[PDB]
RNA sequence: AGAUCUUGGUGGUAGUAGCAAAUAUUCAAACGAGAACUUUGAAGGCCGAAGUGGAGAAGGGUUCCAUGUGAACAGCAGUUGA
């Protein structure tokens, strides 16, 4: 399938996707962007702690009434929340990368995640009722994802 | 109701033998075009004409 | 027969309840 | 060593007194949790259901002040798990409080 | 597993509310095994399923 | 380019308002990849016979019962379900 920016050596690189996850966009975007550039040892042990609650993802673009925390200090940042769905979804992902690396027979102690991209899905629609008989969207935000490791030390 | 007339209670059955899905060999043939039964009914959803 | 091994264990068996519940009668496999 | 056993009483009265009517019962059995997790460091603790009973013994808002417990650390080797230690937390019934000290229990 | 068929039928066998049957919580797969009222009664005869007493309401106060 | 134009689609608002009427849950175990919500047991409570109990009329029409699934639905979840 087509990936947006395509490795610059498919031989050292590996690549992971999923479409149509039922986890919010805004979220997921946002812990992508935290976990972009990391090591993979580094994202996996940082995604359990933000599960933890121990680190949390920077709320950057998307950050309209998101409280602020301490941990977003590590960051050049002042609000931080902790999504549990979108962290449990990318470790989900970078098992599965790592998977592929292992399959394509590359050391997965030197992946570092290179490209990482979420994009809106198709919405799904539920129903919601209000005061005077009026009915209103309910609407889901899934996302797809897809992420490209490469090899580096 | 539990007292029903002898047509009512015809008519009801004929709406439960034809609220039921496609059969899976239907999409094999040439030319179906047909993907669902697309007059489902449920009984809590829609309610019957009577 | 009972002996000090199947008393002890037996105590735990027949409790299935707190103080002011009824004791359990029996358990009998039968096949 | 690690599978040592021990007598504590613990203070509900002071870990819960400011709890709500409707809250103060679960939030001693959550103090009694972490009362175990602090002093026998295992995240895995698991609770009598007749210490249980005996802090709910009183009803939901009239929890006892005092109540003496025994933590006892007990090796989980029993499958593929992350912890290989867990402590028992059962009850000790006592007719007074006075000068009850922690202590060792043996075996 | 799941014994909420068990316990109905239990107590339709017992003639006594769902509040007084007793599962044996120890023979769960046993109990689970059981799908027909013949087998709830060979189950009580056996003694895994109890009907438990009434709950006291006593009147020595009131006397 | 306009007609509070017609139909369809999409934003900011915004991960915001909100998921606050009727006292209340807790412990252990089982199944299970997964348990605040399923099941079992123990405990603490509520309805308190003008009931949150047991049965009917009208209305519904298969929702009844067993087994299985975990796509969608049950405005959190679910191993549960009308
Ligand atoms: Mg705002
Ligand atoms: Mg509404
Ligand atoms: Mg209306
Ligand atoms: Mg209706
Ligand atoms: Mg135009
Ligand atoms: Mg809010
Ligand atoms: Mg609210
Ligand atoms: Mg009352
Ligand atoms: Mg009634
Ligand atoms: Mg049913
Ligand atoms: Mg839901």
């Amino acid at each position: 399938v087509r990936y947006s920016l395509d490795p610059e050596n498919p031989t050292k690189s590996c690549k992971s996707r999923g479409s149509n996850l039922r986890v919010h966009f805004k979220n997921t975007r946002e812990t992508a962007q935290a976990i972009k550039g990391m090591h993979i040892r580094k994202a996996t042990k940082y995604l359990k702690d933000v599960t933890l609650q121990k680190q949390c993802v920077p709320f950057r673009r998307y950050n309209g009434g998101v409280g602020r925390c301490a941990q977003a200090k590590q960051w050049g940042w002042t609000q931080g929340r902790w999504p549990k769905k979108s962290a449990e979804f990318l470790l989900h992902m970078l098992k599965n990368a790592e998977s592929n690396a292992e399959l394509k027979g590359l050391d997965v102690d030197s992946l570092v995640i290179e490209h990482i991209q979420v994009n809106k899905a198709p919405k799904m629609r539920r129903r919601t009722y209000r005061a005077h008989g009026r009915i209103n969207p309910y609407m889901s935000s899934p996302c797809h994802i897809e992420m490209i490791l490469t090899e580096k030390e | 109701s539990s007292h029903k007339t002898f047509r009512i209670k015809r008519f009801l059955a004929k709406k439960q033998k034809q609220n039921r899905p496609i059969p899976q060999w239907i999409r094999m043939k040439t030319g179906n075009k047909i993907r669902y039964n697309s007059k489902r009914r449920h009984w809590r959803r829609t309610k019957l004409g009577l | 027969i009972m002996n000090q091994e199947k008393l002890a264990k037996l105590q735990a068996q027949v409790r299935i309840g707190g103080k002011g519940t009824a004791r359990r009668k029996k358990k009998v496999v039968h096949r | 060593n690690e599978v040592v056993t021990r007598e504590y009483t613990i203070n509900i009265h002071k870990r819960i007194h400011g709890v709500g009517f409707k809250k103060r019962a679960p939030r001693a059995l959550k103090e009694i949790r972490k009362f175990a997790m602090k002093e026998m460091g295992t995240p895995d603790v698991r609770i009598d259901t007749r210490l249980n009973k005996a802090v709910w013994a009183k009803g939901i808002r009239n929890v006892p002040y005092r109540i003496r417990v025994r933590l006892s650390r007990k090796r989980n080797e029993d499958e593929d798990s992350p912890n290989k230690l867990y402590t028992l937390v059962t009850y000790v019934p006592v007719t007074t409080f006075k000068n009850l000290q922690t202590v060792n229990v043996d075996e | 597993s799941m014994l909420r068929l068990q316990k109905r039928l239990a107590s339709s066998v017992l003639r006594c509310g769902k509040k007084k049957v007793w599962l044996d919580p120890n023979e769960t797969n046993e109990i689970a095994n059981a799908n027909s009222r013949q087998q709830i009664r060979k189950l009580i005869k056996d003694g895994l399923i109890i009907r438990k007493p009434v709950t006291v309401h006593s009147r020595a106060r009131c006397r």
